[PDB]
């Protein structure tokens, strides 16, 4: 099946987080997390795509 | 309420002095206008003494 | 005065009826949004 | 308990006997027009005496009024005194200063209420007996200098201490404490009751429900949450829109609307009782304001169920309710604006109650596919039950044709519910 | 013989009788005002 | 197919709605004055949408 969630890091630890399933050369991310303030280390969804998991070591 | 009321004066300014084509409108001013407003209207709605 | 012996009323007595007025979220397949059943092992 | 609290509490019952001369100071000096000392210098003759003409004015406003002018304003009034009433008597009194402030609650801004309730306060003394009452008539006025000239001369009940820092200080009430003394869940039983009690008697106006809903909405909003404490607020809170619903007056039934909604999304419900929400929304809608803010409302409750039959259809009493008061066009007009909410899961519910109930419009249905998009999995039971539909309906144009709409987007699709079913 | 009605109001002004003010008081009844 | 493919058909389904927080209605006594009820109720439309 294909993914519909697409979720990128980043060291400040703000988490831009993309619906795959509607292309152009700049998409706008659906939301910006930033409740982490250090960088990001795992991203991880649920099998059933329904939770996010990100975690900063 | 001054330091923020300043600080949209200068963008509100700023715009005024470099604009090249700016429009006779005060667009900027007034939407800039509702953002001192609501602050003033949340900073003022604070109560100090305990309810 | 008073005996028992679309009807508007209908939202009162369906609150009457009912106690736990949150549908149950074993039928949902869709978790909550805000609340999280974690439990640790 | 110690001989001080009970004293204490004898003295609170003796509040307005005017025993002495310095007690007869403070009882008379109070005022909403004048200040202590010219207050009280004053007789009681000359106070009536304003108040006759202002409740004159009053009645040409409203010819409600005029009542009073036989029970509280009598010139007999002047000789009566509270105190020496007996309990059958005093409830009597209280009944009509009770009704005269659900009046004068929505002419606070007109200066004769002002002086047609001077005489209530000097000669029954409503600040003291009947404060309750008269801070829920103006409520809605918290910012307006007014009730800072109540908050003044009015001593505070139990269930409105949030405002008694507020007492005798420059700065009115904010909105953020008027938002914490609605919290208190016995205060919404007792403004539930004040509020129905409007709703009887068809004094609501504008001003009274667009504050009420917005502390009703607020409250929700401070208790998100807290999904114990929002469990105990269902109880309370539809009650009241219930209640707005069955107001004739059409301002009413948009608040029930406003407050309706936010509970659906601020917390989700069972079907029955959404089911049942619309059947009260539906049953008194009269009024083209109404009908225009319930339609959003039914599609924003469907939206909020989240469990299987989420998309089933309307039982058979509901839809035909729903079509008396909404036809097929006007819907189309509905999906037709561009900045339509969405409401998918409300059209398959309706898409697939119609197949069920009515035949002739399957025309409709088809036209109606093409205005809205639906999500993959409403679209797979709208062909499910269209495949039934041809097996037992007679196959007709109409009905090939909304399979040839369905041939057409997702060809691969229709064949998956085929093979399921055939 | 009984008083007649002009009477009465006077009899009322003078003896002060507050019984005419505390029957309508009993008698109101809030819908009919609204 | 099978049915687990439609209950994730149907988690896809899903589409966000915005939620209720504490402060989203904080801003409605602000404006409550001299305003028709439809155009408030709008206002509560939009901040929920």
């Amino acid at each position: 099946k294909q993914n519909r969630w697409l979720a990128v890091g980043s060291e400040s630890g703000f988490v831009n987080l993309y619906d795959r399933n509607n292309t152009s050369s700049t998409p706008t991310p659906v939301a910006a997390l930033d409740q982490l303030t250090t960088t990001i280390s795992n991203l991880q969804f649920s099998p059933d795509g329904q939770i996010l998991c990100m975690a900063s070591r | 309420i001054a330091r923020v009321l300043a600080a949209k004066a200068a963008v509100s300014l700023r715009y005024d002095a470099l604009a090249e084509d700016r429009d006779d409108s005060g667009d900027i001013g007034l939407e800039s206008r509702a953002k001192v407003e609501n602050r003033l209207s949340q900073l003022e709605g604070r109560d100090l003494r305990t309810t | 005065d008073e005996s028992d012996s679309g009807d508007i009323n209908a939202l009162t007595k369906i609150l009457s009826t009912t106690y736990n007025y949150k549908d149950t979220l074993s039928n949902s397949k869709l978790l909550p949004p805000k609340k999280l059943d974690i439990v640790r092992l | 308990s110690s001989l001080s609290d009970q004293l204490a509490q004898v003295a609170s019952n003796n509040a307005t006997v005017a025993l002495d001369r310095k007690r007869r100071q403070k009882l008379h000096s109070a005022s909403l027009i004048y200040n202590s000392k010219t207050a009280a210098t004053q007789d009681y003759d000359f106070i009536f005496e304003n108040a006759s003409k202002a409740l004159e004015e009053l009645s040409q406003i409203e010819p409600k009024f005029a009542i009073f002018s036989r029970t509280l304003f009598s010139e007999s009034s002047i000789s009566l005194d509270r105190n020496v009433q007996t309990k059958e008597e005093i409830k009597d009194l209280d009944n009509a200063i009770n009704a005269y402030l659900l009046l004068a609650s929505s002419k606070w801004y007109l200066a004769p209420t002002l002086h047609a309730t001077e005489w209530l306060v000097r000669r029954f003394q409503i600040h003291v007996k009947n404060t309750e009452m008269l801070l829920l008539s103006t409520l809605n006025y918290y910012q307006t200098p007014v009730f800072k000239r109540i908050l003044s001369i009015i001593k505070l009940p139990p269930l409105f201490n949030c405002l008694s820092n507020f007492v005798r200080s420059e700065k009115p009430p904010t909105a953020l404490t008027m938002i914490k003394l609605f919290n208190d869940m016995d205060f919404l039983k007792l403004y539930t009751s004040y509020l129905d009690q409007c709703i009887k008697h068809n004094a609501t106006y504008t001003n009274q429900l667009l504050f009420t809903t917005c502390c009703f909405i607020n409250v929700v909003a401070f208790n998100s949450n807290n999904d114990e404490k929002l469990n105990q607020l269902v109880p309370i809170l539809l009650e009241i829109s219930a209640k707005l619903l069955a107001s004739k007056s059409k301002d009413c039934q948009i608040a029930a609307h406003t407050i309706l909604v936010v509970f659906a999304t601020a917390l989700p419900l069972k079907k029955t009782i959404i089911l049942a929400a619309m059947e009260t929304i539906l049953s008194n809608l009269d009024a083209k304001e109404a009908k225009h803010s319930a339609l959003l409302t039914i599609c924003k409750l469907f939206q909020t169920l989240k469990g299987q039959g989420n998309v089933d259809q309307l039982p058979s009493k509901i839809f035909k309710l729903f079509d008396s008061k909404f036809d097929t066009v006007s819907i189309l007009t509905f999906l037709d604006k561009e900045d339509k909410p969405v409401c998918d899961k409300f059209i398959t519910s309706y898409t697939r109650s119609i197949a069920r109930y009515d035949r002739s419009k399957l025309n409709i249905i088809l036209s109606l596919l093409k205005k809205i998009r639906l999500e993959r999995y409403e679209v797979r039971l709208i062909i499910t039950d269209l495949i039934y539909l041809s097996e037992i309906l007679e196959d007709k144009s109409q009905l090939v044709e909304l399979f040839e709409y369905f041939i057409s987007i997702n060809e691969d699709l229709v064949l998956k519910c085929l093979k399921s079913l055939g | 013989p009984p008083p007649d009605e002009e009477e009465q109001l006077l009899a009322k002004f003078v003896f002060g009788d507050t019984t005419d003010l505390q029957e309508n008081l009993a008698k109101f009844n809030a819908d009919f005002i609204f | 197919e099978d049915e687990e493919d439609i209950a994730l058909e149907f988690i896809n389904g899903e589409k966000k709605d915005k939620l209720v927080n504490m402060n989203s209605f904080t801003s409605m006594f602000d404006n409550i004055q001299n305003v028709q009820m439809d155009t408030f109720f709008d206002r509560v439309m939009k901040v929920l949408t």
